């Protein structure tokens, strides 16, 4: 059971959080973190030596997407195998290491992302002032109309609806309360 | 107080159902093989993911055997048959299945087949029977009024010379050990188990396909023709027994369009 | 982290009070067993008694026995300490000194014929009432 | 269409691997067995039909199988080996019933099995074929083996207690998949040390319930389904169930040592924020209608259940966005309940109720339960009807004793034919450390029977010790010895007036009736009977049946039973014309009761009769004191205490009437006083 | 007894061949029937064959629908539920009777056999365990009652 | 045999828990006792245990004593398991045959009862003599019934053997006929037995067509026997115990009891029915000598009329001449007078003579297979034919006169009339077969007709609706509530009501029942011969499977022949027929030791 539990949170790591396992492998621990680190790192590492023992392959989903990320950025010419385009229909929820494999993914081949959001504003939070600007230096344009539209209602009052931490105040109290998956994936 | 209850005037709901081709109907040898749905299977998945330019290896064999449960002692004949199967061309001109290249090969191609008109037997069995030489005899099935879609999943499309073809395998063959299935038999059995509508709408299916993604198509320049594999009747010496190449008539398919379609 | 709550607990307290009766109540020999069954008919009769017991919190027992005495030892001392008294019995047997008052019948001397009859065997457990008779706190405010 | 619903394939293959890899942790008890032989698979492997495995439940039932397969599985459980009780005991049993009478007598401190004689006892070497393999895999689960031995133990296991059939090839299928998937998944980390049967036994009992189907989610028919994350498709009608607070929103806590949960990310994701956005999507895709049904009102004690949080803000959003135009300006908070308690429907606890198919807003589509919320239906009849009876000829004796043993029962069962069949009981989980109920009273008939010629009690006890219907060791010793007590008590006043009589021949004709019979036992001193039971009217009934059928026909002589704890019911010799008399009433009572059902009630109208008769007068009384006592007896003998089961509790008086009403009950005192009246008037 | 009532038509629908268990479920309260009624169905050979025909398709649709659509096609076609709604009193048995057809079809689900669903219900019958979904129900809650 | 040498679990099972822990030659022992008794054999002699067992010697090197236990009876009874019949051991080894206990009890209980029980009731002989000329017309030459109603008439104990076609129930009407004539003013409750139900109705109906020709009188006609019951409803059997009603204590209250069909009575319920019988009920014993042998484990009727071929005594033969008043032949020695006096043979039978090849056939087949082949050979008799049934050409040839003989029953049904004379086309002609599965068997015959009939144009049959109009069907278990018994034939048509079954009732009426009404319902194209006991067929046809079974042997080909009345069809080998009849289902039993002395 305790096998099976750890085995399913170093998935999760392995999908979400691959900085604390690039840090274990080394075998330094990562400061602000909880006390089960303290046998969390220990036990990570051991594993990676464990396959290193073993005649199992190195490489996991953790340690590749960097390198994924640099091998496309650096290349010159277009790998052969590659799919003409790709969509993305009916999904609401990814996490930033699929989304940052997917921009240098696009960079070559033009992705095609279908996003249904029952909002037509921005209705996500925000992260600097230098960043809100940067939104609002961003217009989306229709597909038939071929007219910009700008993101917020109000442009000059666009601050105004930010707090200080970056949280918007949604007016509708039901997209603010039920709809935080979409509010962190329109972000 | 008096009450009454309210009654339903009409119907709730027509015949809505997306169906399938299903709904609407010595001491070692490939003859001596367990005939059942399960050993069909466990050769349609060997064959699905086997390569056909590679030659067969029997380890290979004997570790496929082993996840799927069978005796040891067939894999040395059934790799050989294997081979003898994928050294059989089928083909008018003699096209092996190893000159098929990776993207060639398209293996298990579903579709989805709209129609939105109420399917009545009586008019398509008699448009079948107009064309198709083969509906002599075979009395009509009797099916419901059939509106919506239809599935189906093709075994195996492949392109040769600039000429599409559609492969499917059949291999319960239960009753056959000698080297009677010849075309009479073969096409005794295709008119006993009605597999004339299955290959009429993949016919259709891959009409509507080339149509869609090929742009200036035409029926009877790239479609070529449609191949059974029955695989217990491959012989090394017979190369006629085991495969059943049919081509339509090239007037069926557009009138069975404007049938599915309105 | 994972486990199954049941909710009806008395199957399996009913299958051990049968199991503590058949390895303590079987070996039991005759005269034991008799005192065993004037106690309790069976198992069911003993789990009717310490169901209020079993369930919850276990109480502490007041002057508990010893954990090496068992059954026999009990026994073994009760019939010697009925037999010191039937010993004493059969020794100041015969002789009559009280003086005999208004609520003392006369016929006591026939509950001294049913204590000579009653010194046979110490197989029995239950001794006679006519033993109540001669008690010196009784007989002194009779 | 339902759909993502669990898959349920073949529950009776599953289970029953299930229960086969739980062999050694199992108690062998016989309903497992039963319950195992159930299944047609594990049956047709044993060659076992269905007639086989009906003879075999109570072949099971009555040799005396309880629990423990072997001795050595007694032993294990640090139990004393007793011997009898197991599976083994009722296997020699059966073999000795097979090959030896039960007249013979004991041979190996066994008695043998009468029932298993001819070759149906050929299924019992079946049986025995059966536990045997039982035993096997009991010695070869236990000991723990590494990964790489585990492979064939379920293949052997599947082809030792199994059969391969047609429709659960696909079971026995996928339990090989998953056991090799779980060997690989096992040996791809080449674990080297040992693992024990209980975890795989687990984890095969979770991988094989893991299966869902979702193939019939849009086929045409409306869709039955959960709602399932990041799938939103636009319907034009939408209806959620099962809305209420506790079942929605579905929490799941996190592990506690998850690192993640204690500083959250943008990219995190847990199951609350997804049924909400679910909720939401929900919300925007519906089209058309949406429809919200929650369980407001508890069925087991009327409890208001609250809805869940999202239901509860919309509802609010609802109250607080909009208003009604029949109160354009009253208040906002009064608008807002108005709004709330106008969408809210309280539909009906039961669907027979009347409101709701008076026309109106909401109106119910079920005309079947029209009739029944119309209040114009016919009520039940009474079943009591004159039905036309005519007297035949020969009428026996034996027919006049089973009318006047039960007369409801006599009136059900042979006018009628209805004769209400229960189920037989199911056998018991333990050996009997008690005696109470038919098998104590036949134990003390047999031992009255014996004590009645002065044969050897000894022998009936190791008779009755070899079957295992006494108690082990010394508690059976004590009960023979308290029962041969009694039946020494009551033989010492049975054979004390007994004399050799042999039985005689009744034929008699009366009111044109002629009366054929036989009476076992005539005495010249008279009727002899012993029966060890308690002082009853219905054997008093019947000795003076007898008494009438014995002296009508010359026999001037007593009539003298003897029950338990010094009962005795006597008849004094009467005369012809008398006897001749009370059988013609005997025969209106017999002709009365198949026309319509004759209520004469034979203990509770006995008591209330001895209550009301006095035998020193010949006279009924009539004060209130006596008319008070015999309430109070007809009461006490027809609904009985807690301990004994009333008169009242039957089935043949509750189909007549449910609750005893008074005039009923006078009914009966006046057929008790008029048929029960000779019972009490010559007793002695 | 709306219990063992529900047993024997349940083995009059299992058997209903054999005319005795048919004939002793014909004569519960459940359906209410006179002397008379049953006299002349013991009579007539026709009526007795119209009746073991409903049976067999009252087997038919409970090997084919379930527990709920047969019993509600037997309360429908004999009409039991509106005498047992004329009579006063038969309320609460109406009630029991529905109970009981809910606990049947929530137990039938769970087997896959027709003849473990009776004996089930028999185990029940001779279990007098009270679960928390198996306890009796309020009859009524319109009319006023004194409540103990 | 083949079947012994494969072991049942039911024995191996015995000998591992009667034996245990003592030698393997008591478990051998056990093991093949019960292989007997399970097959049918009462005792097991120990000179086939010493002679045909390999491992004879190796048990005789596995045990070790003083006297080495040389002898087999030696190592039996060292064992506690066996005993010389006073312990109470569950086997018992009494005359150098070991048995079981209760086949022992039962066996000396049945010797103890045609023994010892048998006296003879000496009546006046006048009265009697000019009750059987007043009776029989025929006083010219020997007439086997009478001299057999006067050795019933005169002895308690009588059995009478016969084989079909001999007048078997005139017989018993003349000897109840005569019964009554001779004791007037005594009463006499006349009680008849059946083991199963069907040859009770059809003992009920011969009885009654027979007993209402002789002239009786008012009195004599009350005492007239109603009914005839079951052997297990006549001693009171129940479903779930075995206890009778009359077991031990109390007896049938029965002055005269006629037991009709005695070869179907196993050992267990000839001892049930012995114990039930008072010191006074004379028996009269029904049934063929050749016929087939019991159900269960026994052999009793066989066993009791091997003796009747030795004749009468020197005594009884002068009483037989001087109560029928003609010259009975006297029986060269004596051995057991009273079994030989009880018993019979009726050899004149009247409804088939020496011109029909059935009696000659059946008269052949207790004969060597060659007289068989000479009976067959000659001329047929325009009676018997035989059909080589060797290849699927043949099966062709077997279905072709199978529709042959069915032919006036499809004419009578394609034509739509009466279901009476349907019925009664249905009844001339029927199929004998040995198995049930399998290509020669009840279903697979049963299926291959099915198929036959929707091939060619004579029987429309709709795959799923399994109740076509002319199917037959039997029913294979007892129902006394519809009045259909165990081997009854029934036809489902449409009258223009729906499809319903009609059957024939033996009162000479029809029955129409619903297909929902019936308990059981198998196809009967093709009748096992053990199942087909009882009834009469005017066309009989046997069809014996080519694979050598113990089922085929002399007594079923005897009642094969005698289930024909006229016309009789072979569908065999040679080599099948003439291994049929040389194989006689021997039984070993003690009661050829115990009648003996």
């Amino acid at each position: 059971q305790l096998s099976s539990k750890a085995a399913d949170l170093f998935d999760q790591y392995l999908v979400y959080r691959p900085d604390w396992l690039a840090q274990w492998e080394t075998g330094h621990l990562v400061e602000g973190l909880g006390e089960a680190q303290a046998w969390q790192a220990p036990l990570w590492k051991a594993l990676v030596e464990y396959t290193h023992q073993l005649g199992q392959p190195r490489w996991h989903r953790a340690n590749l997407y960097q390198r994924f990320i640099e091998t496309l950025e650096s290349a010159t010419t277009c790998p052969p195998g590659l799919p003409s385009r790709v969509f993305i229909c009916g999904i609401s929820a990814l996490p930033p290491v699929y989304l940052q494999a997917l921009q240098a993914l696009g960079k070559h081949i033009e992705i095609h992302l279908l996003f249904t959001n029952p909002c037509r504003y921005y209705w996500g939070d925000i992260k600097d002032p230098a960043y809100l600007a940067k939104l609002l230096t961003r217009q989306r344009r229709h597909s038939f109309e071929d007219r910009e539209l700008p993101l917020f209602r109000d442009s000059e009052n666009a601050g105004q609806l930010f707090n200080s931490d970056g949280e918007q105040d949604v007016g509708n109290p039901l997209l603010a309360s039920w709809g935080k998956l979409g509010r962190d994936y329109i972000y | 107080a008096e009450l009454n209850a309210k009654t339903l005037q009409r119907l709730p709901g027509d015949n809505w159902r997306v169906t399938s081709y299903s709904g609407l109907q010595p001491t070692l040898t490939p003859h001596q093989f367990p005939r059942g749905a399960s050993p069909g299977t466990f050769l349609h998945s060997l064959f699905e993911d086997l390569d056909f330019t590679q030659p067969v290896d029997p380890n290979w064999v004997r570790e496929k055997l082993e996840l799927g449960g069978f005796e040891s002692q067939w894999e040395p004949v059934l790799t050989e048959w294997i081979t003898a199967v994928l050294q059989a061309p089928l083909n008018e001109t003699g096209v092996s299945l190893s000159q098929l290249s990776a993207r060639n090969k398209q293996v298990e191609m579903e579709f989805y087949l709209p129609i939105s008109e109420p399917l009545i037997a009586s008019q398509l069995d008699t448009l079948i029977r107009q064309f198709d030489p083969l509906s002599a005899g075979c009395p009509p099935l009797e099916f419901m009024q059939v509106r919506g879609m239809l599935k189906g999943f093709i075994d195996l499309v492949f392109r040769h010379e600039g000429r599409y073809y559609l492969l499917a395998y059949k291999s319960n063959w239960l009753g056959e050990d000698s080297s009677a299935y010849t075309q009479q038999a073969m096409a005794a059995a295709m008119q006993a188990h009605r597999y004339d509508l299955q290959y009429q709408l993949y016919t259709l299916a891959l009409h509507r396909y080339l149509r869609h993604r090929i742009a200036d198509y035409d029926y009877e320049h790239h479609f070529g023709g449609v191949i059974y594999l029955f695989l217990r009747g491959v012989d090394k010496e017979h190369p006629q027994q085991g495969i059943y190449t049919t081509r339509p008539n090239a007037g069926l398919i557009a009138l069975m369009d404007e049938m599915f379609a309105g | 982290f994972e486990q199954q709550l049941i909710e009806d607990e008395s199957l399996l307290r009913y299958q051990a009070c049968a199991d503590f009766w058949r390895r303590h109540c079987y070996p039991l020999p005759r005269e034991i067993a008799q005192v065993v069954f004037e106690t309790w008919k069976g198992p069911q009769a003993l789990l009717r008694d310490i169901n209020r017991y079993l369930q919850g919190e276990a109480p502490v027992i007041k002057a508990p026995p010893p954990d090496d005495e068992t059954l026999a030892s009990r026994h073994a001392q009760i019939v010697a300490r009925i037999d010191t008294v039937k010993q004493q019995w059969r020794d100041a047997v015969g002789e009559l000194d009280a003086l005999i008052e208004s609520s003392g019948i006369d016929r006591r001397k026939f509950n001294r014929s049913n204590q000579a009859k009653w010194i046979d065997k110490i197989s029995a457990w239950a001794e006679e009432e006519t033993n109540s008779y001669q008690l010196p706190e009784s007989l002194e405010k009779f | 269409a339902i759909s993502d619903r669990r898959a349920r394939q073949s529950h009776p293959v599953l289970e029953a691997f299930i229960s086969l890899l739980s062999l050694p942790d199992s108690r062998f008890v016989s309903e497992d067995v039963l319950a195992l032989l159930d299944v047609p698979v594990l049956a047709a492997r044993f060659d076992i039909t269905e007639e086989g495995l009906r003879y075999l439940r109570q072949w099971v039932n009555e040799s005396g199988i309880r629990w423990g397969i072997d001795d050595d599985n007694v032993r294990e459980l640090e139990l004393p080996a007793t011997g009898q009780h197991t599976w083994r005991f009722g296997l020699t049993r059966m073999l000795l019933g097979y090959a030896m009478e039960s007249a013979q007598g004991e041979w190996q401190s066994v008695l043998p099995y009468d029932e298993s004689s001819g070759l149906i006892a050929e299924l019992v070497g079946h049986l025995a074929s059966l536990l045997m393999q039982l035993n096997i895999w009991r010695r070869g689960l236990a000991q723990e083996r590494p990964l790489e031995e585990w492979l064939p133990v379920c293949r052997d296991m599947l082809n030792a207690f199994f059969l391969p059939d047609a429709e659960t090839e696909a079971a026995m299928t996928l339990i090989e998949q998953q056991w090799q998937a779980i060997i690989a998944e096992g040996l791809g980390a080449q674990y080297g040390d040992a693992v024990p049967l209980s975890l795989l036994r687990d984890e095969l009992a979770q991988r094989l319930d893991q299966e869902r189907i979702s193939q019939r989610f849009l086929a045409g028919p409306v869709n039955i389904c959960t709602l399932m994350p990041m799938r939103s498709i636009p319907f034009k009608v939408v209806c959620l169930l099962g809305m209420n607070d506790g079942v929605y929103p579905r929490q799941l806590a996190p592990l506690g040592f998850d690192l993640m949960s204690q500083k959250p990310k943008r990219g995190d994701r847990s199951r609350r924020d997804d049924d909400r956005y679910l909720f939401l999507e929900a919300l925007i895709s519906a089209q058309q209608k949406l429809y919200i049904s929650y369980i407001g009102r508890s069925i087991q004690d009327n409890s208001e259940r609250f809805p869940s949080v999202l239901v509860q803000e919309l509802i609010d959003y609802i109250g607080q966005s909009h208003y009604l135009p029949g109160d354009e300006a009253l208040n906002c908070d009064e608008s807002e309940a108005r709004v709330k308690a106008h969408l809210t429907c309280l539909h009906t606890r039961m669907p027979f109720d009347p409101q709701n198919y008076q026309p109106g807003e909401r109106q119910s589509y079920a005309r079947e339960w029209l009739p029944a919320a119309s209040q114009a239906g016919k009520a039940h009849s009474e079943f009591v009807q004159p039905l036309p009876f005519t007297l035949p000829e020969t009428v026996p004796l034996e027919t006049l004793q089973r009318f006047w043993a039960h007369p409801v029962r006599a009136f059900f069962q042979m006018r009628l034919q209805v004769n209400f069949r229960t189920e037989d009981s199911e056998i018991p989980d333990t050996e009997p450390f008690i005696l109470e109920g038919l098998s104590r009273y036949q134990i003390n008939q047999q031992l009255l029977n014996a004590l009645v010629e002065q044969d050897d009690a000894e022998r009936l006890f190791r008779r009755f010790r070899a079957a295992g219907d006494l108690p082990y060791g010394a508690f059976g010793e004590i009960f023979w010895e308290t029962q041969c007590q009694e039946m020494q008590q009551l033989a010492d006043r049975v054979i004390a007036c007994r004399q050799p009589g042999q039985s005689m021949e009744i034929d008699l004709a009366c009111n044109g009736v002629q009366i054929t019979g036989w009476l076992p036992q005539v005495q010249p001193d008279g009727l002899l009977r012993w029966r060890p039971s308690l002082l009853s009217v219905a054997q008093g009934m019947q000795l003076w049946l007898e008494h009438l059928v014995y002296c009508a026909s010359g026999g001037n002589g007593e009539s003298r039973l003897f029950l338990r704890k010094d009962g005795e019911w006597r008849f004094p010799p009467l005369a012809a014309e008398q006897a001749l008399h009370y059988l013609s009433q005997l025969i209106e009572g017999y002709r009365e009761g198949m026309s319509a059902p004759l209520l004469v009630l034979p203990e509770s109208g006995g008591a209330w009769l001895k209550t009301c008769y006095d035998a020193q007068n010949d006279a009924m009384l009539d004060d209130d004191s006596t008319l008070q006592k015999a309430r109070t007896k007809f009461l006490q003998a027809y609904e009985g205490n807690m301990m004994v089961r009333g008169e009242g509790d039957d089935i043949w008086y509750q189909r007549l009437w449910r609750q005893l009403t008074p005039e009923t009950m006078e009914a009966i005192v006046e057929q008790s006083q008029r048929f029960l009246l000779p019972l009490f008037r010559f007793n002695q | 007894l709306e219990a063992q009532e529900m047993l024997w038509l349940l083995q009059a629908v299992m058997t209903p061949e054999r005319e005795n268990t048919l004939r002793s479920a014909l004569a519960t309260s459940m359906m209410g029937l006179n002397a008379l009624d049953i006299e002349t169905l013991n009579n007539d050979e026709h009526a007795w064959d119209v009746v073991v025909e409903e049976f067999d398709g009252y087997r038919q649709i409970w090997r084919k629908r379930g527990v709920m659509p047969m019993l509600r096609a037997l309360m429908s076609a004999r009409n039991i539920a509106e005498n047992l709604l004329a009579t006063a009193g038969g309320e609460r048995r109406l009630t029991d009777i529905l109970h009981i057809s809910e606990l049947l079809q929530e137990a039938g689900t769970q087997l896959e056999s027709e003849h473990a669903l009776v004996r089930w219900l028999s185990q029940h019958i001779l279990e007098p365990d009270s679960n928390a979904s198996s306890q009796q129900m309020r009859l009524e809650s319109d009319k006023h009652l004194v409540q103990i | 045999a083949v079947e012994h040498k494969q072991l049942r679990p039911l024995d191996v099972q015995f000998a591992l828990t009667v034996a245990g822990d003592e030698h393997p030659a008591v478990t051998l022992a056990a093991a093949l006792l019960s292989h007997d008794a399970g097959e049918g054999h009462v005792c097991l002699p120990l000179s086939r245990l010493e002679n045909n067992e390999a491992s004879h010697p190796l048990l005789a090197t596995c045990v070790s004593e003083i006297g080495e236990l040389q002898n087999w009876e030696e190592c039996l009874l060292a064992s506690q398991a066996v005993s010389r019949g006073d312990e109470p051991t569950p086997m018992i080894l009494c005359g150098d045959r070991l048995y079981l206990n209760r086949m022992w009890c039962n066996e000396r209980t049945v010797a103890r009862f045609f023994n010892e029980v048998n006296h003879a009731i000496e009546v006046d002989e006048a009265l009697l003599a000019q009750t059987l000329d007043k009776l029989f017309p025929v006083s010219d030459e020997i007439n086997w019934q009478k001299v057999a109603a006067a050795v019933a008439l005169t002895r308690r104990i009588s059995v009478i053997s016969g084989g079909p076609g001999t007048g078997k129930t005139t017989t018993v009407a003349k000897l109840l006929a005569a019964l009554i004539q001779m004791a007037d003013g005594e009463r006499c409750r006349i009680r008849l037995a059946a083991p199963t139900g069907k040859a009770a109705a059809r003992l009920t109906e011969s009885l009654g067509k027979a007993l209402r020709q002789l002239p009786l009188t008012d009195e004599q006609k009350k005492r007239i026997p109603e009914d005839a019951s079951t052997l297990h409803r006549l001693l009171g059997a129940q479903p779930g115990s075995q206890r009778l009603r009359h077991h031990a204590g109390n007896p049938l209250h029965l002055d005269v009891l006629v037991v009709d069909e005695a070869s179907m009575i196993d050992l267990p319920m000839m001892s049930r029915l012995i114990d039930a019988l008072p010191d006074h009920a004379r028996v009269i014993f029904l049934g063929d000598r050749d016929q087939l042998a019991s159900v269960e484990a026994g052999a009793v009727l066989g066993d009791i009329c091997a003796y009747a071929n030795a004749g009468f005594t020197a005594e009884r033969a002068r009483q037989l001449s001087r109560l029928t008043g003609t010259h009975v032949p006297a029986g060269t020695g004596t051995e057991a007078a009273s079994l030989r006096d009880s018993l019979c043979l009726l050899q004149k039978s009247y409804r088939f003579g020496s011109d029909s090849g059935i009696g000659q056939l059946a008269a052949a087949i207790n004969r060597g297979d060659k007289t068989a082949v000479k009976t067959v050979f000659q001329q047929d008799f325009t009676d018997i034919e035989k059909r080589l049934l060797q290849s699927g050409e043949d099966y062709i040839a077997m279905l072709e006169e199978a529709l042959a003989g069915y032919g006036r029953y499809l004419d009578l049904l394609q034509a739509r009339a009466e279901p009476d004379l349907i019925i009664q086309a249905f009844n001339e002609y029927q199929l004998l077969c040995a198995l049930r599965e399998g290509p020669f068997g009840v279903a697979g015959l049963n299926e291959r007709i099915e198929q036959f009939m929707q091939q060619k144009r004579k029987i429309h049959r709709h795959p799923h609706s399994r109740w076509y109009e002319g199917r037959p069907v039997m029913i294979a278990r007892n129902d006394s509530a519809l009045g259909l018994f165990n081997g009854d034939i029934g036809i489902a048509l449409d009258r223009g009501q729906g499809t319903r079954v009609w059957f024939a009732m033996p009162d000479g009426n029809i029955k129409s029942v619903q297909p929902s009404r019936l308990p059981e319902h198998e196809t009967t194209w093709a009748m096992t011969v053990h199942k087909s006991q009882g009834s009469e067929f005017d066309h009989a046809a046997l069809i014996l499977p080519s694979q050598r079974t113990p089922v085929v042997t002399r007594e079923l080909v005897y009642t094969a022949v005698t289930r024909a009345r006229r016309r009789l069809s072979l569908y065999a080998d040679e080599r099948i027929l003439s291994a049929a009849i040389a194989t006689r289902t021997e039984r070993r039993s003690g009661l050829a030791a115990l009648f003996s002395s």
